[PDB]
This record gives structure tokens, C-alpha cells and sequence, in this order.
């Protein structure tokens, strides 16, 4: 007779923030509905705990295979496809132009980490608490936590050479 | 093992029975340092990546005028400032971006005399009655002339001319 | 990008069984911190297609008269006809490139129907607008003023674009068609989309033939272990399974990582190739295609990205 | 003073300041975010 | 499902975003005991 | 480039002993994955070049 | 040869390339029997 094992799949949890509201959407990801026990099948899974809409706007919580999430407006958590922008195409022709007449000048932040915080773990007090007997099966292990201190160092002295 | 407390072990079992619990809680705290610094030296390797494209963009950006778009910011970039950060440095990419435009007609040549009149710099532009010369970026219209234009063969091989005549500064110098 | 998968400890490690579960509660949070890693690469991912993909918001479409001096676009271009939007190239790009133990395969948030709408608009905005869509609002070009610039980006003059408008044209349909005789009959020629799916394909195999082992116990199964043998004595020989089901789990997670490194320094690769090909003219030599570059076309890929590099050889 | 530490088992090695928490009348030992020994009651006399 | 996103995280505010929690399986709710038939006898009537 | 290296999993972890070979096949084919690591690191060093 | 390829791949097909199968050693043959010289003997014979 055909061994399957039964219906099972991870559980995840659509919220906003606390500060704002308190409404879930309960997402069996891989499960069908029909199989579970105001509500959407996905390609990802049957969503419990979301009206779907038809229209698509700016969403903020990613679910899945072009369905997404935001908490919008009496107010529930909606879901509906990514959008992808406002369609605006450009006509074209063999003899006309388009010059532009004025500009604008803007000012566009960009953010880049260089270093991160140099860190030193040492071989006696880490692993043994204080303890005597604890270091004398330490030498028994070799050179595991002296090839660790090269490690760190090698990471330390490059984070003053990234800058 | 029976214990996280390496005092408890030694102090209440055999010291042949104390070992072997000891060895799990020497082997279990390695292990969780050796994922501690594999994860370190993994993120030590893509906080060099962007540390030198950093570099490169204190290097393009900010001691000259980087010709690539979308490195400097989006758009035509003019300059750069960088400022001060924990961790890492902020930079303020100053850019060039039109805003408003005009629709208009344009012609690749001009066919002043049976010859072929290529623009030098600029494109043709033409507002319905007149035809100039404008860039691409910005519109500042000027007439045309024989120092903005060059002459490049016949009107017969070029698609897309127009007939219209070429304002040669020599002819009313003349008499001037 | 690459294959997203999620594994948990409760089904890879324990083979329903209670006991296991209660033993894995004893070392504490291994399957906890690298279950925050495997969705640090989920979403990075997913990041690494909207760094690519998604440079411009703005979706354009293409003009009905297919004519921009006898070139001919239609087989970079999607056909609307098909119910599957994909071009006469990526029909055969897509065709090249071809379980209850706790592995999941996560989707990705842009589908392939979303990513080429994120080509088209990007292909239509090359050819109606070349490089100013990418810097800022889109302008009306015409295609002969196009290749005006990009000659003159290269040090090379206009008289030889239009005395020669036949000659340059149908040079262009010509190595277009010669792509897609090509691509139909070497399949190896997209072997670096290949080796993207296969590496993930044994990833996943050697996670299942692990279980098959031992390591260093009288049996793998674990309701052999518990039913057979004495409970204190049977509970080192859990030891030694849990220890070695979570370091190959742990090998797992480690060598994904370092793929993710090489995926992010290759899709800023893309992302600077998206920028300087696609969005303008480079001006650098043997970057966008061997010899001076003019144009660029992409293409949606499995796991990646197909560029058309012309050149001016 | 840095001194060893025997406190009906509970071992230890550091120094003895005066503790300013609010403190439980059955607590023989209290525990730290490391879940370590860190502040012990005397048997005899009561300072935490 | 708001409390689990707490119990996993060990915060007690949570930020706007998608987080995983636990895994869904279906409990077992009977045992099927199975067994051969009564075919291959041996004959006891013999000496019975 | 860097030096290409390759490790036995026979010779490096058994000093010539019989009775480590065969206790090796209990784990499984976990020393074949850091033999195949660094066959394809010897590839990738031939590609730089 | 071509069928030591078929066992390491876990494959009855194997393409165009350079692949290691196993590693080459020579095998012993002998076994050289040590023993120090028979000399700082001790006197037994002086009670046999």
C-alpha cells in the first residue's frame, strides 16, 4: 500500500507592529486548506487571516510567489499581488524628440558599513569557568583555541586596515 | 551531558566518571565557537567587499567626476560629500536629473546644396518653424552654422533629411 | 540568485520520535541559529532580484510598428499572443536549464511572469529611450539619434551609421538569429546557469544519504535505538546521532553561506552590468563584451541573467 | 578580596561587595543572564 | 499566533515583519496492529 | 592564485591502521565532501590563470 | 579504470574529464623481527 507521510509544513505568522494593532495572518506554507482542520490558497500555501483584494498597491510584508501583505483600512490585514509600478509607456516615431527644459538638483544618501566591532575570545576563562581541572584536559585537545586567537587577530588587524 | 556547571561535575562525581561529562561541555563550548568564528570571518569577508567598494567610491566620487551611472547615485553625477558614521561612512552623492520636457521634431541631416550637413555637437531640433540646434540634457536653441555643422557626402545615402539652408557667417562679412 | 530552502530540527533530526525532541532541548540552540542564517540567505535573495531586476519602477511598453531602421526586436521581445510572456530566445532559455525529511523549497517573491514584465520595460526603454530612462524621467529618442551617441562614445563619427544603414542592420538580425541556432543546439553553452542548480541539487541528496550512516552507533534508525536497548545505555548511542545529523547540518549551512558570498559579488556584478550596459554606454575596455561596447540586451534566466553584448569588432 | 569561595558547594572565585537588590527569604543562591553563581547568601549571618 | 511570535523571539514587543514560529503535523489518532493469517498451522492433534 | 592542495581521507586520518578503515563507513561519505571541496578549488586556480 | 569512474560517481554514465578514483600505496611483503645481542648475560650457571 503506498506509504505517504501525512500533511505537514512551517507556520508563519503576518503582524504588523504592536504599537499599532494587534490582527495575525496565519500562513501554512506547503499545506492546502483542505488539509488544515477569510481565507486565500497561494502557490505557497492556503493564507488564514487575510481578504484578498483585486486591486495591487505598495505592499511591506513579503509572503511568497508574487503574494504580498500590508495592513491597511475597521482595518484588517489585506493581501494582493506585487505591484510592480505605474504602467507609463513612451510613444515613438520616426521624426520626433523630446528635450528636456529644466532640471532639478537632489541630494541622494547612500550607506555603506566598513568595519564592525573587534572581538577577543580567550581559551581559559570561555570555556572553563574559573576552574583548575578544566585546563589540564585543555592541553589534551592541541592547538583547536590558539588557531581561534589567529583568527581574531586576523580579523582585528583588518578592520583598522579597512579603515 | 548531567550539568552546565563545570564545579558541580568535578565536586560530586569520580574523577574517572567527571571526565567524560567534562569532555562534552569542552567539546560542546568549541563547537559553538568554531560556528561563532566561521560566522565571524563570513561576515568579515563581505564587510571587506563593500569596505572596497566603498574605497572605490571615495576614490571616484569623491576625488573626481565618475563617468558610470548608477555608481555615484542615480543620474548624471557632479559631486559627492561623505560624512562621519559608526561603522561605516555616509555619503551625500549629489546628482543631475531633468524634470520637465518638450515635445518636438528632429531631423538627423541637413540638405543645404546637394550636400549633406552632419551636426557637430548638439541635435537638430525644430519647434514647427525654424529648425536649431540643442544637447540632449537641456534646451538652449541656436541657429545653425557651418562652425556647429560638418559636411559628410550626398543627400541621396542619408535617411530622414530635410531641405534647409546653412547661415554662412562669411557672406555678409563681405560687404560688412 | 540561488534555490531557497528551509530545514527544521524537529523533522530532519528526529524521525518522529518524542524522545529525540527531548534530548535536543539539552543542546540548547543549534537548530535555532542556523534556521536565523537560512532565512538571512532566503531574503537576500530576494534582495539580490530586486538589485538586479527591479532598477527602474516605471513598466514600459513597446510602440505597435515594429520598424526602427530595419531592425529587427522581435524575437528579444516578449510575444503578446502566447499566454506565457517570454521572447523566441527565452523559450530556449528556459528549456536548457532543467523530499518528506523536513527540506523545504521556499518560492521567490518575483515570479518569472514578473521578471520579464521587469525586462520588457527595461528592453522597451532601450530602444525608445536608450540612456536617459535610467536617469530620471524617460525621453522620446529616436533610434537613429541612439546610435549617434553610442558611436560617439567610442571616438567613432555618424558618417558611417547611415551610409551604411542596410550594411549595419542586417549584420544585427543576422547574429541575433546566429544566438538562437546556437542556444538551440549547444546546451552547454549555459553552463554557469548550470552549475547554480546542480550544487543545490547535491546539497540536498548528500543531507538525505547522511541520515543512512551511523556515526559510530549500531544503527541509524531511532526507534531501533530506544525499542531494543536499555534507556541509560541507549542515550550515548543518541549522542552520537544527534551530534553527527546536526555537524553535517552544520556543514550545510556553512557552505550555502559562502555560495551566498559568491552570489552577492556576482549579482553586484549583474547590478553593475545593469547599470552600464543596459542603462548607458560603458566606456571601459573588455567589460560589457570584448572590444568597444555600444548596446546591451538582457534576458530573464533561471537563477540569473542572459546579456546580448554587440561589439564593435 | 579575591579569595576561593565554598558556600555549601557553591564554588567560586571573585570578590564580596555589598548587595543593594531586594532579596527572597528562602533564596539560598541567585543567578545572572549567564545562569551562573553571582550573588550568594550567607548560611550564618544574612548578606546576600 | 501574536503570542507565539513572542515565544520564539523572547522579546515582548514585536516589530512589523514576517516571522516564523513553530511547524504544523497532523497527530496520529489510531495504530493499526497487524498480523498473518491462520494459514501454516501445525498439527497439535496429533498428540492432544 | 594560491596553492592547489588535495588530503586523503584514508592516509590523513588512518596511519596505515585496517581497523580505521572500515570504522570510517559508519560516517558515511562525509571525508568525500572535503575531497570534493578541494578538487574544486583546483579547478578555479587554474581558471584565474 | 573506466568502471573504478562508475563506482566514486555513483553514475553508469561518465562525460569527458579528468576524475580521481582512489589513491595508489605499496603494499608490505616482509616483517624485520628485531632483538637486541645476547651479551650482558647474567651468571646462571653458578647455581645450575
Amino acid at each position: 500500500l503506498d506509504i505517504t507521510p501525512c500533511s505537514f509544513g512551517g507556520v508563519s505568522v503576518i503582524t504588523p507592529g504592536t504599537n499599532t494593532s494587534n490582527q495575525v495572518a496565519v500562513l501554512y506554507q506547503g499545506v492546502n486548506c483542505t488539509e488544515v482542520p477569510n481565507v486565500f490558497q497561494t502557490r505557497a500555501g492556503c493564507l488564514i487571516g487575510a481578504e484578498y483584494v483585486n486591486n495591487s498597491y505598495e505592499c511591506d510584508i513579503p509572503i511568497g510567489a508574487g503574494i504580498c501583505a500590508s495592513y491597511q483600512t475597521s482595518q484588517s490585514i489585506i493581501a494582493y499581488t506585487m505591484s510592480l509600478g505605474a504602467e507609463n509607456s513612451v510613444a515613438y516615431s520616426n521624426n520626433s524628440i523630446a528635450i528636456p527644459t529644466n532640471f532639478t538638483i537632489s541630494v541622494t544618501t547612500e550607506i555603506l558599513p566598513v568595519s564592525m566591532t573587534k572581538t577577543s575570545v580567550d581559551c581559559t576563562m570561555y570555556i572553563c569557568g574559573d576552574s583548575t581541572e578544566c585546563s589540564n584536559l585543555l592541553l589534551q585537545y592541541g592547538s583547536f583555541c590558539t588557531q581561534l586567537k589567529r583568527a581574531l587577530t586576523g580579523i582585528a588587524v583588518e578592520q583598522d586596515k579597512n579603515t | 551531558a548531567i550539568s552546565s556547571v563545570l564545579n558541580d561535575i568535578f565536586s560530586r562525581l569520580d574523577p574517572p566518571e567527571a571526565e567524560v561529562q567534562i569532555d562534552r561541555l569542552i567539546t560542546g563550548r568549541l563547537q559553538s565557537l568554531q560556528t561563532y568564528v566561521t560566522q565571524q570571518l563570513i561576515r568579515a569577508a563581505e564587510i571587506r567587499a563593500s569596505a572596497n567598494l566603498a574605497a572605490t567610491k571615495m576614490s571616484e566620487c569623491v576625488l573626481g567626476q565618475s563617468k558610470r551611472v548608477d555608481f555615484c547615485g542615480k543620474g548624471y553625477h557632479l559631486m559627492s560629500f561623505p560624512q562621519s558614521a559608526p561603522h561605516g561612512v555616509v555619503f551625500l552623492h549629489v546628482t543631475y536629473v531633468p524634470a520637465q520636457e518638450k515635445n518636438f521634431t528632429t531631423a538627423p541631416a541637413i540638405c543645404h546644396d546637394g550636400k549633406a550637413h552632419f551636426p557637430r555637437e548638439g541635435v537638430f531640433v525644430s519647434n514647427g518653424t525654424h529648425w536649431f540646434v540643442t544637447q540632449r540634457n537641456f534646451y538652449e536653441p541656436q541657429i545653425i552654422t557651418t562652425d556647429n555643422t560638418f559636411v559628410s557626402g550626398n543627400c541621396d545615402v542619408v535617411i530622414g533629411i530635410v531641405n534647409n539652408t546653412v547661415y554662412d557667417p562669411l557672406q555678409p562679412e563681405l560687404d560688412s | 540568485s540561488m534555490t531557497k530552502t528551509s530545514v527544521d530540527c524537529t523533522m530532519y533530526i528526529c524521525g518522529d520520535s518524542t524522545e529525540c525532541s527531548n534530548l535536543l532541548l539539552q543542546y540548547g540552540s543549534f537548530c535555532t541559529q542556523l534556521k536565523r542564517a537560512l532565512t538571512g540567505i532566503a531574503v537576500e535573495q530576494d534582495k539580490n532580484t530586486q538589485e538586479v531586476f527591479a532598477q527602474v519602477k516605471q513598466i514600459y511598453k513597446t510602440p505597435p510598428i515594429k520598424y526602427f531602421g530595419g531592425f529587427n526586436f522581435s524575437q528579444i521581445l516578449p510575444d503578446p499572443s502566447k499566454p506565457s510572456k517570454r521572447s523566441f530566445i527565452e523559450d530556449l532559455l528556459f528549456n536548457k536549464v532543467t523530499k518528506f525529511k523536513g527540506l523545504t523549497v521556499l518560492p521567490p517573491l518575483l515570479t518569472d511572469e514578473m521578471i520579464a514584465q521587469y525586462t520588457s520595460a527595461l528592453l522597451a526603454g532601450t530602444i525608445t529611450s536608450g540612456w536617459t530612462f535610467g536617469a530620471g524621467a524617460a525621453l522620446q529618442i529616436p533610434f537613429a539619434m541612439q546610435m549617434a551617441y553610442r558611436f560617439n562614445g567610442i571616438g567613432v563619427t555618424q558618417n558611417v551609421l547611415y551610409e551604411n544603414q542596410k550594411l549595419i542592420a542586417n549584420q544585427f538580425n543576422s547574429a541575433i538569429g546566429k544566438i538562437q541556432d546556437s542556444l538551440s543546439s549547444t546546451a552547454s553553452a549555459l553552463g554557469k546557469l548550470q552549475d547554480v542548480v546542480n550544487h543545490n541539487a547535491q546539497a540536498l541528496n548528500t543531507l538525505v544519504k547522511q541520515l543512512s550512516s551511523k556515526f559510530g552507533a549500531i544503527s541509524s534508525v531511532l526507534n531501533d535505538i530506544f525499542s531494543r536497548l536499555d534507556p541509560p545505555e541507549a542515550e550515548v548511542q543518541i549522542d552520537r546521532l544527534i551530534t553527527g545529523r546536526l555537524q553535517s547540518l552544520q556543514t550545510y549551512v556553512t557552505q550555502q553561506l559562502i555560495r551566498a558570498a559568491e552570489i552577492r559579488a556576482s549579482a553586484n556584478l549583474a547590478a553593475t552590468k545593469m547599470s552600464e550596459c543596459v542603462l548607458g554606454q560603458s566606456k571601459r575596455v573588455d567589460f560589457c563584451g570584448k572590444g568597444y561596447h555600444l548596446m546591451s540586451f538582457p534576458q530573464s534566466a533561471p537563477h540569473g541573467v542572459v546579456f546580448l553584448h554587440v561589439t564593435y569588432v | 578580596k579575591c579569595v576561593n569561595f565554598n558556600f555549601n558547594g557553591l564554588k567560586g572565585t571573585g570578590v564580596l561587595t555589598e548587595s543593594n537588590k531586594k532579596f527572597l527569604p528562602f533564596q539560598q543562591f541567585g543567578r545572572d543572564i549567564a545562569d551562573t553563581t553571582d550573588a550568594v547568601r550567607d548560611p550564618q549571618t544574612l548578606e546576600i | 499566533p501574536l503570542s507565539e511570535t513572542k515565544c520564539t523571539l523572547k522579546s515582548f514587543t514585536v516589530e512589523k515583519g514576517i516571522y516564523q514560529t513553530s511547524n504544523f503535523r497532523v497527530q496520529p489518532t489510531e495504530s493499526i496492529v497487524r498480523f498473518p493469517n491462520i494459514t501454516n498451522l501445525c498439527p497439535f492433534d496429533e498428540v492432544f
